[PDB]
RNA sequence: CCUAUCAACUUUCGAUGGUAGUCGCCGUGCCUACCAUGGUGACCACGGGUGACGGGGAAUCAGGGUUCGAUUCCGGAGAGGGAGCCUGAGAAACGGCUACCACAUCCAAGGAAGGCAGCAGGCGCGCAAAUUACCCACUCCCGACCCGGGGAGGUAGUGACGAAAAAUAACAAUACAGGACUCUUUCGAGGCCCUGUAAUUGGAAUGAGUCCACUUUAAAUCCUUUAACGAGGAUCCAUUGGAGGGCAAGUCUGGUCGCAGCAGCCGCGGUAAUUCCAGCUCCAAUAGCGUAUAUUAAAGUUGCUGCAGUUAAAAAGCUCGUAGUUGGAUCUUGAGGGCCCGCCCCUCGGCGCCCCCUCGAUGUGUCCCGCGGGGCCCGAAGCGUUUACUUUGAAAAAAUUAGA
RNA sequence: UACCUGGUUGAUCCUGCCAGUAGCAUAUGCUUGUCUCAAAGAUUAAGCCAUGCAUGUCUAAGUACGCACGGCCGGUACAGUGAAACUGCGAAUGGCUCAUUAAAUCAGUUAUGGUUCCUUUGGUCGCUCGCUCCUCUCCUACUUGGAUAACUGUGGUAAUUC
């Protein structure tokens, strides 16, 4: 309600093909309308659709009535996918990282050391203990 | 122990004039091996994402470099922590903007856009001028570029317009009294000025009496003086903060006056 | 990283007359305890030592000039000191009171919605004011000159205007549950 | 750093040096031949001790000083102890190797494999110190590489080392105890500001809890954001020591009666205990306070600044006297402006002399001159023979610290 | 914040230490609501250690004859992708702890003209200068020689990253 997105520190970034900016959202008394709302709202300003817009940061300001965050708008989805930090993709789901996770890989790596050749053998050796 | 050289450098142990933070990050970028020594260098990353702010992760920095949109000294680099130094020109080929690094007299590396005319060449002072093997002469510049068959009248502390299109010497400027110099390092960091007199002492360490533009006079060691061209004839412009020398009071007056007066 | 105390403990623990003095300051300026008084004692002693050092430096010396002017400017910004005086000699003459008087609590008394040096502190701590459009919850604060021109009710205390919390609504339901009988 | 209840020491298995060679990434008694007899000490060597890593730095001090430094950063050193070695530019490497020694493990008894002063964890030790967790997203490192791997490192958990903010109620009413003001001769009454103490209240407020939602973030947590909730009271309810003196606050009340205890110290208690043991009241500091202990301040009770020695603790029986410390007197440098400046009893600059392209008499080249390069050589100046000192510069880690 | 105060006695003035007192750093007692910052197995055994884990690495691009997977696309060698393995590099760095050592370590200031240095960055990339051209016959240049892994099969060992 009664937001307005005011863009400090605007950057035309031609070499990562994106408009990079701070998002300053005034509110009447309660800090922060949704991240999804902000991407939609911003989307019709620069006319790029919200699906090439990512928004991150965000931290409510005491006594309400403001929230400063950060946004990026990619000219195309290809550009977004190519600068691409995993956490940014994660933030509103559409890709998340590995879920193997971690100690499975370490066990596997220790199995490979034992013998020379025979890939499949070491997989099966890692797989029998669950313990 | 200590069984070999470190491949890491911690932050809060890196040189001040790179303008990194205190303890909010536990590792500094660290320069790669290259033509300049690591104290005076400025890793590519600090320029690219801390001054020009094109990345907010390290993941992006690697991805930027692999585009190969960045040439440094006319030649195509892809190193994440390139050891750029004094009067090294960075050429962004995607935007047509050439930036060179020269000290503020504050002591902070300047973001100093130059025209692509002035980014054709850089002036490099000779470090040694070498009679090489089989009686072929070479000059060697500070930035470790060896150019064979150099002009046959040159002598030490001359400057040399190196060209970056084609390499090699593209004339030279002779070392003489009253030449422009920028005094680099020490307590005389980033000051510009003439010479006046170079005092010679046999054995190690010879001091060069410098007078700056303001008319403040000081000496430094010859080592700390870098010749940047011919007297009263710049080849690149003065950077921000004067680049000469300014007092802490004057500097405060500028800081408060300009702020809340722009926009 | 690094940390430091903001108060000081004197060398005599019982010194009756002084204890009374400190209690009187607490009464006058609405403070929590002796630690509040000690907090000002620590700051004031450092200011006097700063001043005294400068004053024994040679005149027309960059360090004395630059830091002198800075010390003066800071003390005038917070309205402790006046710039019709404006040198080291006068800074020495300042005392604990002069600081306390420029606090947020004592301004909230002098204008606005407090009735006492009691009331004021509780009002600030319960977020009844904004200094500008910015809530302040700390009564020991020290406001600057032009920050005393913007002390006013908050929009998160719902008298003086603001969104209903659950304390206005509590009073409403002493008329609709106290006197509504349900 | 401490030590003389350590005064002579270093080489027969080189101690110092010359010469020549072997050897080493390379200097060198590194090692060896031959040849010399050196080298070092009262200015503390040599020897012994050391919870002796070093620095940047830390704590307290009026100043002077004193004390601390394994411990977020830099250098060095070691990875159970010793010795040897391979790979590689770099290692005498324990998440490499080989032997032995001390430890531990498996064994079918022939054998075989091992090093948490890595991260967690356990045992032991003690007065003393946390998760057998999650993640490579950040910060950087490595690789053939954006892509992978990281107990580097990030993240949470544990966390009254210690630091920061400062709540646990605030405002009226009335019932009273009070004072400026007014009226009254005063007594008395009215009167505003309230402080407490009743009786309860009246609105008025706020998170401690509780909680959709938005936010956080690797994904989460908590914070900072908020619909709906959360204060009339012995409560949503604070503590820890003290009250004889030093010492702040009991000429307390009951109990004990030199008993139990108190008591750093001085001293209380033996019957009318203001020190005890309880209660009550009060004081001090207040989400903290008590206690033990090291160290610092106070302490001019280690006295450099800045001690004392007739009698209080303290001038050798006396003199000579070397080191050591300390040391008498005595040499020259007028204008300008209303002090300030240079002076007196050859590499440069340049008064000049001679040279060259020559600068005006001239256009390999003069007679104004060394002016640009020279030589020689005056006011100037190495001047005469050295300094310590003091003064200006540089060289002079970041964090810290003062401080913008 | 440059401080002192209590105790030798009949009383008094001194010398004097003792006790009080504040800082601080650990320990410990007791208590403890909310917000932020975080030091933390040094002391004492550089004691001993179960288990888990802390260093690995591929670009169109050194080297694919996977039991692979998928193709129509097949011969000259032919595949797109790719477990593996060889090759090259890291593994000396990182992290940890301060036992050891008294001009040793180390700090600051200097040196290497006494020496070694992968890598990166910049130069250096035809030749025997014709053996007075074997290199015009030394005529393999349209390119030489032959063996290991992974693989396939047979296996040994009470137990081995054998």
């Amino acid at each position: 309600d009664t937001v307005t997105i005011r863009t400090r520190k605007f950057m035309t970034n031609r070499l990562l093909q994106r408009k990079q900016m701070v998002i300053d959202v005034l509110h009447p008394g309660k800090a922060t309308v949704p991240k999804t709302e902000i991407q939609e709202k911003l989307a019709k300003m620069y006319k790029t659709t919200p699906d090439v817009i990512f928004v991150f940061g965000f931290r409510t300001h005491f006594g309400g009535g403001k929230t400063t965050g950060f946004g990026m708008i990619y000219d195309s989805l290809d550009y977004a996918k190519k600068n691409e930090p995993k956490h940014r993709l994660a933030r509103h789901g559409l890709y998340e990282k590995k879920k193997t996770s971690r100690k499975q890989r370490k066990e596997r790596k220790n199995r490979m050391k034992k013998v020379r050749g025979t890939a499949k053998a070491n997989v099966g050796a890692g797989k029998k203990p669950k313990e | 122990m200590a069984r070999g050289p470190k491949k890491h450098l911690k932050r809060v142990a890196a040189p001040k004039h790179w303008m990194l933070d205190k303890l909010t990050s536990v590792f500094a970028p660290r320069p790669s091996t290259g033509p300049h020594k690591l104290r005076e260098c400025l890793p590519l990353i600090i320029f690219l994402r801390n001054k020009l702010k094109y990345a907010l992760t390290g993941d992006e920095v690697k991805k930027i470099c692999m585009q190969r949109f960045i040439k440094i000294d006319g030649k195509v680099r892809a190193d994440i922590t390139y050891p750029a130094g004094f009067m090294d020109v960075i050429s962004i080929d995607k935007t047509g903007e050439n930036f060179r690094l020269i000290y503020d007299t504050k002591g902070r590396f300047a973001v100093h856009r130059i025209t692509p005319e002035e980014a054709k060449y850089k002036l490099c002072k000779v470090r040694k001028i070498f009679v090489g093997t089989k009686g072929i002469p070479h000059l060697v510049t500070h930035d470790a570029r060896t150019i064979r068959y150099p002009d046959p009248l040159i002598k030490m502390n001359d400057t040399i317009q190196i060209d970056l299109e084609t390499g090699k010497i593209t004339d030279f400027i002779k070392f003489d009294t009253g030449n422009l110099c920028m005094v680099t390092g020490g307590a005389n960091l980033g000051r510009i000025g003439v010479i006046t007199n170079r005092e010679r002492h046999p054995g190690s360490f010879d001091v060069v009496h410098v007078k700056d533009a303001n008319g403040n006079s000081f000496a430094t060691r010859l080592s700390n003086i870098f010749v940047i061209g011919k007297g009263n004839k710049p080849w690149i412009s003065l950077p921000r903060g004067k680049g000469i020398r300014l007092t802490i009071a004057e500097e405060r007056d500028k800081r408060l006056a300009a702020k809340q007066s722009s926009g | 990283w690094v940390c430091r105390k903001t108060y000081v403990t004197p060398r005599r623990p019982f010194e009756k007359s002084r204890l009374d003095q400190e209690l009187k300051l607490i009464g006058e300026y609405g403070l929590r305890n002796k630690r509040e008084v000690w907090r000002v004692k620590f700051t004031l002693a450092k200011i006097r030592k700063a001043a005294r050092e400068l004053l024994t430096l040679d005149e027309k010396d960059p360090r004395r000039l630059f830091e002198g002017n800075a010390l003066l400017r800071r003390l005038v910004r917070i309205g402790v000191l006046d710039e019709g005086k404006m040198k080291l000699d006068y800074i020495l003459g300042l005392k604990i009171e002069d600081f306390l008087e420029r606090r947020l609590q004592t301004q909230v008394f002098k204008l606005g919605l407090a009735k006492s040096i009691h009331h004021a502190r509780v009002l600030i701590r319960q977020r009844h004011i904004r200094v500008r459009k910015q809530v302040v919850n700390i009564p020991s604060f020290i406001v600057r000159l032009d920050s005393q021109k913007h002390i006013d009710f908050s929009l998160r205390s719902p008298y003086g205007g603001g969104r209903p919390g659950r304390v206005k609504r509590k009073n409403a339901k002493k008329g609709q549950g106290g006197a509504g009988a349900g």
